[PDB]
């Protein structure tokens, strides 16, 4: 039914907004590490 | 049933996506002011140097004209000419002999290079 | 790293294109070429010397001139980025994703070309598929790791029978002892030259099926160049290999239609201006052919399996047509559609006449399957051959000139034709497949039953066909 | 009739076979003498 | 422009020289006369051009001039009602210029570059535009023709014109970026114009035939091959096709047709009248003819020109028919070109390509959802001629491995009068089961098994001929006899269809339907008047046989009342008759 | 006299002359070596160093030191005249009946340009051809490409003699417009012997028909190209004629299996790859210039129509030659070797014949009107009376049914009577009186294919072979 | 090299009830087996392989599927060597090129198999050889003819295969040793036309 479809999007949404948390978090350390290697 | 894990699915992949554009963003934008930084005289010559040694038997060279009198002096004892150009914003190219090989040797391109390799080490740090 | 570019373009021609001073390209190597107008498309060095190079453009030459034109080195061989997370992903047939969703994360890059694997590293195939088919489970057992393929015609159904394979597929791990339940297979779907139609089929079969979260595709449609079909098979393959190889998966691998592979190699050749084989097709096709079939199979000291389905459409119905004839050549035997079949309204119109498993005894017999097996299956043979051939006699001299035994015989072939091989999309388990066969077998006298051991026939001969 | 009728076809794909030889041996040797006459000079 | 001077020349084959820069596959004008010629080969400085016509008085050193662009039509308003050569050139503009003959150097523009059209805005300044939205309307033989911007040009309006008349080459709409867009584009004919996604084949093709709609159909979208046999009444068929169709503009090619076929094609359409309008058929149809003797080039390309143009219709939102007359030729004048080039044959002479290209040339077809939303489709119905009826020929074996229909015509039926006379075995189609939910949605929630009752009840006839042959109808078993009997019954009232009937040449879907189910009420009233005791003869004489063959010819808004009386009739009369 | 010195190579046919820049693609040139002797020669191939030149004839005494080449014409072309009746060539345009060369009104180039399709208009008016088999049941129309099939030691000159000497148009049976117009025979043979070329002017001669006719003549041992080049000057002329004096012309061309086979000479001359079989892969194109340069334009009361005559090679229709002429033309007219064996002349066989324009030139207002009925009914007969003949063998005579006997007798009457006319000529009027009268030897109501006024009109008949049909 | 050759007049045992009764083979013979795919080449040669009187078996995988020479590696040591009564993987040497291994080896594997062939028949021993496919082995000799730009003669196979495939063949027959001792070596190739 649409409740079941409507709790997975739902779910959907929680899962990506935790993901851009904890990747918020390291953001900053992953561009560091990216200018690292490109930089010879 | 599986439509439902699939909604989750696209949307994990492209938040991953949005975040990974994020770094690969602000990487470009660090970048991009590195010309500004008082370093990057020190790294024109190494980015020359490279350029050069790659092409053996290079004929001359070509970089912006902001950079041309740090790598002035590289260019004599090597014994290359330096080009004036309007384009090749930080990055430096070496022709070849016979004018139909170059090299092009830019903080930006090896950034696209080096971002197939890099992205399962950063999707690693962001999610380790 | 940096990149080389090489400007010194000299002679373009058909789907080749010469590079003057380009020393240093490794032969093999994959390079981009750039027109006047900013499109890249992409090449493959077939040939290089002192003097120049040979470019072979994976598409077509339109807009390209000899002044501005420019090509760069990418790498030295054409690598795949690989990941668990392919699952449920799409792709245009050359890596690229066309589902909309961002570009995977590789975990490894490997070549597309991939090696020989050690015959001391392979262990034998052992392991019984049951398939739902009785026409295919009983008399042409097929085994994890070996190489099935398909032929088919212009009109006969081979998509409907892979599809309904793809979904029917089990292991049965109880009959073999094993005791273990297993996760499904995992699906590799690779497609050459198909039509909207086909491919619309396909995609609405698996999400109808719900197999879409455990399968990759690899599309390149009837429309899309058919250079960069070479490389389909084979992307597909190193993704298989991978996850079998790596990640303990059970892998099954369909391939729509090598027709088109064979007829874009063809092709090739007659542009390479090589030897050409039978019918114009290149000489070295064997090995080709065998580079892609070759990398199906089992490994010792591992978990995972690797099965392909091949599927190819014999021109003009001809089993002597080299492109069925080379692949009989190294795949372990080969399921044939007959039209007649067809005609007649028999589904699946497979013909055990001229089908084979060359793996059969392997997966088949005491502690495995029942141990009537094989005997059962060859028993049906001879008689299915004997019914044929009074048949084709009873055409000349009417039905009345028979004797009462060959009516009998006639009678078996008939039954065979209208119940075993015609059993539509249901499923049918093995056991309930050898209880048909043996309802069959009912019909002949004991003394006609030399293939079956005494044992096997006072055990099992005696029951009726009208169960079903 | 069909033996007749598969006979015929196999006549026919034996010709065709020998007719595609036949050109492919003489466009090389066209190919290599003109190399000769052409690149060699 | 780049150009260059001539090196040498022989036979349609030209070099120049001084063309560095030149793009492969692109048009190249040769010589004062202005002959065009496709490049095919560079190297060095030198340019390897085809010429189109023929080089007979040229001279070493006369000038080439590259045009830097390859083969392409133009897109625009004008293109109905006209007659177009290979390359897309207006045949009537060249006979009121060089008169009766085709002079060599012609130079004319596909659309007429005089005409007025009554513009209709439909943009507003500063919007934002893509390609494939509509910029506008303008009227055209009761059509509401809408002008597409290019499909690769994305940009935000500036500058829109007033409501008026206006030539094509009149620029109407500026962008803010410089570019100007005006009444027409190009396009290149062998690149297909993008759209958003192609959607499965799902409604039928309404052919206007019983035959071919019930039993071997053919969807929005598909393909059909139809062999070409002499008196089958292929020409009648294909002009059935054009006129009673869904498809709301019709494309027609001939690609290497005899000088007096394409006479009488280009004769009897004029006098057509579609039944939509009742004005001339000639303004739903866009004609494209070739002769043998025309140049090779301009066939070849035939058959990408009328797709390009049933490309951009279905862009525009229309439904389309697209027939190729005989791809046989097409195919002839591609091994042609192939030999011109030192390609080794792959199969019969015929190059190995020729299979990629009737692939890529097959699937421009569909039903798509167009770039500005709309929704279009192509349907392409190809007539393929083997030399001998042989279907062992590798164009017949190429097409039918892809096509989801095939439609084998028959001599022998035609002449047995019987039409149309296309065959109920080796004839097959893809799109049944695909079609079954959409039937039962639309027509009935049984007419498929109606359709497999009348399938089964035809191969039970043909199960049995040789009986007859050997014995005889007269003397037979009375249900062999009434199997044979109904079969001719069907195939005498429903398989058959008058082309120049007023009111028998069109059939709908729920017309075939009482057919069908009349005759299946029939056959188990028969069956069951046997089982309890009649004879085949006393069946012959029953009014409702004499009503059944009178179910065509009545009108299809009357038809309901009609096959409810057949219904009754039939219920009632084996009652009261044994 | 811009003239050429400085031949660099000559093998076989071929000769490369330097600096020759000037020379047009096409051109045709002239050779001479130290003798004063003059051989023809056309320019194949231009490049900046050199140009290539085929010879016509052999090279027996040319060298590298004194031969000379000059210019003659940029393209091929003839001058055409009014007055070219009556008049024979070599298949260059070179006259041999010994008079003095005729006044060239214009010259036109010999490789004409296509015809508008759009002009085209659709035949209608058929063509009286004298003999039965193809006025009646194989009706040829004004416009069309009607090959002749012909075996190899059957008699197709005798055959092309007599429609040249008896063909002629019927302006009577129009009903409207009763007035005539100017007929001619346009006549090309490609590669035929002394022998056959002394028969062509001798039947020519002795009747009179050179007073319409124009001749192009080539023979076996003449250079090759002329015969390549002769179809081309006799469609030129016709078209010429037709298209602006207003005549109506009829062409026919003598084997064309020999223009094929120069066809392939000259393909594998130019070092070209051969096609399937040996032919050139651009052989259907170059038969299409051919046979598509006939028909009728709006506007123009001319005409021009084809009989091309062709020996199928090895009796196989399958061949190329056969196969591409089937594709380009509108039916064909088969040859029996049976009946040239049993003395039956012409030996026209109708039931592997068809004629594709036959129903739109003939009926009502154009000839008798009962012309198609009485077609498909001899048709039908005569093929239900060939299998009875055979059937007979083995069954037995007494044994048949009694309308089998009339079969038989209808079909060997038929054989001695229809086909077999001899030299004589025949009207449309008397054909189809022959006809009916050989058609009420069956039993009326057996007649399926005709109406029952027509058959009630022209019924009850004795045979007019003997009488000759007053 | 060898001292001299010697007439056949000993059968080899094959095991098969008709090719050692209707068609026989000697100890110094050699016996093709052309057939297509399907009909049994290789169940045939691996059945003389494990029922053969040969005193040493030598089986050549030239261009064929590497799961055949898996199950031969792997079900033979738990056999029984006919004569000795040891395993029967002791008495056999085998040399494997399967089809996606290079196209170039599958030409000196022959080569190889044959001269291991022709040492043990110098030791004494009565040996039997077996060549999966010598059509892969004419298959790259075209690949390498094509490579040369040599003309072809039938097939694209260059003019000088059948001396090349009577050179392979030749070295079998019954001879007399070096040493004085008794040999001999059989050949029974598979051709896949
Ligand atoms: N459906 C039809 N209903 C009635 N008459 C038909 C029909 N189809 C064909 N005919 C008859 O046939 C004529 C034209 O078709 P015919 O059988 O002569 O072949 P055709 O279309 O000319 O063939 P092709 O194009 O293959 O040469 C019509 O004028 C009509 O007399
Ligand atoms: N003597 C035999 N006894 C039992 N089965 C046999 C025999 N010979 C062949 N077969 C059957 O044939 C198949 C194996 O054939 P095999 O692999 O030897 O063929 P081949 O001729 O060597 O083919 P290829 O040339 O394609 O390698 C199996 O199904 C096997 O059961
Ligand atoms: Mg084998």
């Amino acid at each position: 039914t649409e409740a079941l479809l409507a709790r997975y999007r739902e779910r959907a949404e929680a899962e990506a907004k935790a993901v851009r948390e904890k990747a918020m978090a390291r953001l900053d350390e992953a561009v560091a590490l990216v200018l690292k290697e490109v930089l010879p | 049933e599986s439509a439902g894990e699939l909604l989750v699915a696209t949307a994990r992949t492209q938040a991953r996506g949005e975040v990974l554009e994020e770094v690969r963003r602000r990487v470009r934008e660090a970048l991009e002011a590195l010309p500004q930084k008082p370093e990057w005289p020190e790294v024109v010559r190494k980015l020359a140097l490279e350029a050069l040694e790659a092409l053996p038997g290079a004929k001359a060279l070509v970089a912006n004209p902001e950079d041309l009198p740090h790598l002035e002096a590289l260019a004599r004892e090597r014994g290359v000419e330096l080009q004036a150009e309007p384009a090749l914003r930080l990055g430096v190219r070496a022709v070849g002999a016979e004018g139909k090989t170059q090299v092009e040797n830019s903080l930006l391109a090896r950034l696209d290079r080096a971002w197939d390799a890099l992205s399962s080490k950063v999707a690693q740090a962001l999610w380790g | 790293l940096l990149k080389k570019e090489y400007t010194g373009i000299t002679y373009i021609s058909g789907p080749l294109l010469f590079v003057e001073n380009a020393k240093d390209l490794a032969y093999g190597a994959i390079v981009d070429i750039k027109d006047g107008t900013g499109r890249v498309r992409g090449g493959q060095v077939i040939e290089v010397s002192e003097e120049y190079a040979v470019i072979q453009v994976f598409e077509e030459t339109t807009g390209l001139d000899l002044a501005t034109t420019s090509v760069s080195l990418v790498e030295d061989v054409a690598r795949l980025g690989v990941s668990k997370e392919m699952l449920g992903r799409r792709f245009n047939g050359i890596g690229k994703p066309i589902d909309g969703l961002p570009p995977i994360t590789p975990e490894k890059r490997l070549p597309i070309t991939g090696l020989p694997l050690n015959p001391v590293a392979r262990r034998k195939p052992e392991q019984f598929i049951q398939t739902g088919i009785s026409t295919i489970d009983v008399m042409n057992t097929l085994v994890r790791g070996q190489k099935l393929p398909i032929f088919s015609g212009s009109g006969l159904p081979a998509n409907e029978i892979a599809a309904q394979i793809a979904r029917q597929a089990t292991v049965r791990p109880d009959l073999s002892g094993e005791g273990e339940k297993e996760e499904p297979f995992a699906v590799v779907f690779a497609a050459m030259g198909i039509t909207q139609r086909e491919l619309s089929y396909f995609i609405q079969e698996f999400e109808r099926t719900g197999a879409l979260s455990r399968s990759v595709l690899f599309l390149n449609k009837a429309d899309d160049p058919t250079i960069e079909r070479i490389l389909t098979p084979r992307m597909a393959l190193t993704v298989a290999e991978y996850l079998a190889f790596e990640h303990d998966y059970h892998v099954l691998v369909i391939l729509t239609d090598m027709t088109n592979y064979c007829e874009a190699l063809r092709e090739i050749g007659a542009a390479r201006e090589e030897i050409p084989g039978r019918r114009g097709y290149p000489g070295y096709m064997y090995t080709d052919l065998a580079t892609i079939y070759e990398r199906a199979g089992v490994v010792e000291g591992k978990k995972g399996s690797v099965t392909q389905i091949p599927i190819l459409s014999m021109p003009d119905d001809d089993r002597t047509h080299p492109i069925p004839d080379l692949t009989g050549y190294i795949t372990e035997g080969q399921i044939q559609l007959s039209r007649e079949l067809h005609r007649k309204g028999i589904y699946p119109p497979i013909d055990p006449l001229p089908s084979l498993s060359r793996l059969m005894n392997n997966g088949v017999g005491k502690g495995k399957t029942r141990e009537d097996h094989k005997q059962v299956s060859d028993q049906l043979y001879s008689a299915y051959a004997n019914g044929v051939d009074i048949r084709k006699l009873v055409a000349i001299i009417g039905e009345d000139a028979l004797t009462e035994n060959d009516r009998r015989y006639l009678q078996f072939a008939d039954a065979f034709e209208r119940f075993f091989i015609n059993q539509g999309q249901q499923n049918r388990s093995i056991e309930e497949s050898l209880q048909i066969a043996w309802a069959l077998l009912s019909m002949l006298p004991q003394g006609e039953l030399k293939r079956i051991s005494k044992d096997h026939i006072g055990k099992y001969y005696g029951q009726k066909l009208e169960e079903i | 009739i069909p033996g007749i009728r598969a006979q015929i076809r196999f006549i026919q794909q034996v010709l065709e076979q020998r007719e595609r030889e036949d050109t492919f041996r003489l466009k090389r040797i066209k190919g290599k003498i003109e190399a000769r006459e052409a690149e060699e000079e | 422009m780049i150009q260059g001077v001539i090196q040498k020349i022989a036979g349609p084959a030209v070099i120049a020289k001084g063309m560095l820069g030149a793009r492969m596959y692109d048009i190249c004008k040769v010589g004062e006369e202005g002959l065009v010629g496709e490049i095919i080969r560079l190297d060095g400085d030198t340019a390897f051009v085809q010429v189109y016509e023929d080089t007979s008085g040229l001279k070493v050193g006369e000038p080439v001039v590259s045009t830097g662009l390859p083969l392409a039509v133009e897109l625009g308003p004008g293109m109905l009602n006209g007659i177009y050569d290979g390359i897309q050139r207006p045949l009537e503009r060249i006979r009121e210029k060089t008169g009766i003959y085709i002079t060599r150097g012609v130079v004319v523009h596909a659309l007429d570059r005089e005409k007025k059209w009554a513009w209709t805005p439909m943009v507003k300044p500063g919007d934002e535009v893509r390609g494939g939205m509509v910029l506008g309307t303008v009227p055209e033989f009761g059509f509401t023709h809408k002008i597409l911007v290019p499909p690769d040009v994305r940009g935000r309006v500036k500058e829109v014109k007033p409501a008026g008349e206006y030539t094509v080459e009149e620029p109407v709409v500026v962008l803010e970026d410089g570019t100007e867009l005006k009444m027409y584009h190009t396009w290149p004919v062998r690149r297909a114009r993008p759209v958003q996604r192609k959607l499965d084949p799902n409604t039928p093709f309404l052919t206007g035939m019983r035959i071919l709609d019930v039993l071997f159909p053919v969807a929005m979208g598909g393909t059909a091959a139809i062999p070409g046999p002499f008196g089958a009444g292929k020409s009648v068929t294909q002009q059935s096709l054009a006129k009673w169709s869904n498809a709301d503009v019709v494309v027609y090619v001939g690609c290497g047709e005899r000088g007096n076929e394409m006479t009488d094609v280009l004769v009897e359409f004029p006098e057509l009248t579609d039944p939509k309008t009742g004005g001339p058929l000639m303004h739903r149809t866009v004609l494209i003819a070739n002769t043998s003797n025309m140049p090779v080039a301009a066939r070849e390309a035939s058959i990408y020109v009328g797709v390009t143009i049933a490309e951009y219709f279905r862009d525009q939102g229309f439904s389309v028919a697209l027939m190729a007359d005989s791809t046989s030729r097409w195919a002839e004048a591609l091994r042609e070109i192939s030999s011109r080039l030192e390609e080794m044959p792959a199969e019969e002479g015929y190059p190995p390509y020729l299979a990629a290209r009737l692939a890529a040339f097959y699937e421009r077809a569909g039903k798509v959802i167009t770039l500005g939303g709309e929704e279009g489709a192509v349907t392409i119905v190809g007539a393929v001629s083997p030399p001998g009826g042989d279907m062992s020929e590798p164009v017949t074996q190429s097409t039918l491995r892809i096509v989801g229909a095939f439609w084998r015509l028959d001599a022998s039926l035609a002449f047995r009068r019987h039409f149309p006379a296309i065959n109920w075995n080796g004839s097959y189609s893809l799109f049944t089961s695909a079609l079954d939910p959409w039937y039962r949605e639309n027509v009935a929630e049984d007419y498929p098994e109606l359709r497999d009752a009348i399938s089964e009840l035809l191969q039970r006839e043909a199960g049995l001929q040789e009986i007859v042959q050997l014995v005889g109808p007269d003397a037979l078993q009375d249900a062999e006899r009434l199997v044979i009997e109904v079969g001719r019954i069907i195939r005498e009232d429903f398989l058959q269809q008058n082309a120049y009937h007023e009111v028998d040449a069109y059939c709908s879907m729920k017309k075939a339907y009482g057919i069908m189910k009349m005759i299946l009420a029939f056959y188990k009233e028969a069956e069951a008047a046997i089982k309890r005791g009649v004879s085949i003869d006393e069946i012959l004489q029953l009014p409702v046989l004499e009503r059944i063959g009178r179910a065509r010819y009545v009108s299809e808004e009357e038809f309901p009342a009609y096959f409810e009386e057949a219904m009754k009739e039939i219920q009632g009369a084996f009652k009261a008759l044994a």
